[PDB]
């Protein structure tokens, strides 16, 4: 899991 | 209620913001999107009779001290303007370099007027951002889609002029900078919106405190213009520990660094090998405080992929290396705690904070007109108080001063502009002259600061  | 950025910029008249002063306020505010929302503000600031401005900076800004005591006003209505603009509630103000700079000028205003130096960036969701640190972390992170100038050496550039030319932008004036920050905000919220709203969250402290895990060591991407644009100021860092004395303040590694110095010199060594860097040559200290009071970029280590790191020419295996010896060493992060375990008041800003009695006080003190602070009944504990009080009524309010009021200003007029510095000052600009003799309207800023220097001392 990525923000960007 | 509803949220605004309120872009701003100062020109001053020297580097330093506290013993420089302000020569030029520049702001707009903003919706949401970056819609401009208002008028453009833009005011002078007269400086005080007890102060030169440093030559190069007014050959940078172009206005002379006769410009900004003609059309300005005394540094408390300056400061006055300035912090009615700041503290309209939800407002994020921001700018670019405003955190190492612009914001520093602005505390220094504040506590030389005596307002709060601090609340107008936090009091009714008030925040700051700085959109230099987005456009850096834009370009090591995310950089697809938009373009990334680079100056004669090879390296990215930053500068704001470079960056909108190189995406087709006017770049025309007091607001010219601050409709290129106002452009650039768009640009990276168009072209990159993920990481543009993750940063945005991320200004506030509180988010940045989930980020760390101390005991875990969990590494990080940080971006800062301390790593150097030769590697897109961009590295892994992990926490070891906060700092013993500053509560905001936490101690990371550099993990692209050279960690043997850690494991195997002691806390002394380390304190000034840290300190006066770039002599020995003795590998560097890979240490570096992180403020998550200052908009750091801080982010999961793994948001920098792979290929990001090839991008930068970081080495990723090398530094999952040092990861590994650093946590499997935890004699290190006591170690590095140790390494971190002037009588001019213009310079003492951070001499501590004042307390709740001293803050109202000074409340007080703004509340009063001019002419009825020398009948002032008020104590004061803070031993800086007084020293800001006559400094304050000397240089704004010249006229309130009783007879041993003025004598003293006079000395401490006597007392900066010293023979010494007057012919150094005088003989400073005979060489700029010089130096610039190609460059006309130079010769003729540098001649513009002889006739005030003339005036305002002898
Ligand atoms: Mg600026
Ligand atoms: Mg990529």
């Amino acid at each position: 899991d990525i923000p960007f | 209620q509803q949220s605004t950025f309120l872009f701003h910029d100062y020109e001053t008249f020297g580097t330093h913001p506290a013993l420089d002063r302000p020569a030029q306020f520049a702001a707009i505010r903003t919706d949401s999107e970056f819609n401009v929302i208002g008028e453009p503000e833009v005011f002078y600031c007269k400086p005080a009779d007890d102060y030169l401005p440093q030559p190069g900076a007014v050959l940078i800004t172009g206005i002379t001290p006769q410009e900004a005591r003609a059309k300005g006003e005394n540094e408390a209505a300056f400061a006055a303007r300035i912090h009615s603009l700041f503290t309209v509630p939800k407002t994020c103000i921001l700018g670019y370099n405003n955190v190492r700079f612009d914001d520093e000028v602005t505390r220094n205003i504040f506590y030389r007027n005596f307002y709060d130096p601090y609340a107008w960036s936090w009091q009714h969701d008030n925040s700051r951002w700085d959109l230099l640190d987005v456009m850096r972390a834009c370009y090591a992170l995310r950089p697809e889609g938009i373009n990334w100038p680079e100056n004669d050496d090879g390296l990215p550039s930053f500068r704001l002029e470079h960056l909108t030319k190189a995406n087709g932008i006017e770049h025309s004036d007091a607001m010219a900078d601050v409709y290129a920050t106002i452009a650039m905000a768009k640009l990276v919220k168009t072209r990159q919106p993920r990481l543009f709203d993750y940063l945005f969250t991320h200004r506030n402290k509180h988010k940045l405190m989930a980020l760390i895990d101390v005991p875990q060591m969990k590494p990080l991407v940080h971006v800062s213009g301390m790593f150097g644009a030769w590697r897109g100021n961009t590295s892994w860092v992990a926490p070891l520990a906060w700092h013993p004395e500053n509560r905001n303040a936490v101690i990371m590694v550099d993990l692209a660094g050279d960690i043997s110095p850690l494991l195997e010199l002691d806390s002394d060594t380390l304190r000034e090998r840290l300190y006066t860097a770039k002599t020995d040559l003795n590998a560097a200290v890979p240490v570096k405080l992180v403020h998550i009071n200052k908009c750091p970029v801080l982010a999961q280590a793994n948001t920098l992929r792979p290929e990001d790191a090839d991008r930068l020419g970081i080495n990723r295996q090398h530094c999952l290396d040092n990861l590994k010896i650093l946590r499997e060493n935890p004699q290190v992060r006591e170690k590095v705690v140790a390494i971190f375990a002037s009588d001019n008041v213009d310079a003492q800003l951070y001499n501590g904070f004042f307390s709740d009695a001293d803050r109202a006080a000074m409340k007080i003190v703004l509340e009063t007109e001019p002419r009825n602070l020398p009948a002032l009944d008020i104590t004061f504990v803070d031993k800086r108080i007084e020293k800001l009080l006559f400094n304050y009524r000397a240089r704004n309010f010249p006229g309130t001063l009783d007879y041993a009021e003025q004598q003293r200003w006079l000395e401490h007029r006597r007392q900066v502009f010293t023979p010494e510095f007057l012919q150094g000052y005088a003989d400073e600009l005979q060489m700029l002259v010089q130096q610039y003799a190609d460059d006309k309207e130079k010769v003729a800023l540098l001649k513009a600061l002889w006739q005030y220097a003339d005036e305002i001392v002898e």
